[PDB]
């Protein structure tokens, strides 16, 4: 049971690997996320601009 | 083979040797001898082609 219980656990660590991987593809999308955060937090004054240019 | 294995690869490989029931015959040694199984795991892309 020592060798095939070894066997078992070396494919879960093989799963564990690619889990940590997805979640750095996660970590990845929430940058993502981020940069899409700050582009609305740039379009909030897109249209505060574009309310100052209505304005004149 | 298992000696050569874990001296080249001197890290930890496991190994899931399993016998085989009866002789199975060779191509060049044209006979039939008893055999096992050689499965093998490890990390590593470069490993696993070594």
């Amino acid at each position: 049971s020592q060798k095939n219980g070894i066997a078992t656990l070396l494919q879960a660590e093989k799963e564990a690997h690619e889990i940590v991987s997805k979640a750095r593809k996660y970590r990845q999308d929430k940058l993502k996320q981020a940069k899409t955060d700050a582009a609305k937090e740039i379009d909030s004054y897109k249209i505060q601009k574009d309310k100052e240019l209505k304005e004149f | 083979l298992e000696q050569i294995l874990w001296r080249v690869l001197r890290g930890n490989l496991f190994f899931k040797t399993v016998e085989i029931e009866q002789p199975v015959y060779d191509v060049k040694t044209r006979e039939y001898k008893h055999k096992n199984a050689f499965i093998v795991f490890s990390h590593g892309d470069l490993i696993i082609k070594r």
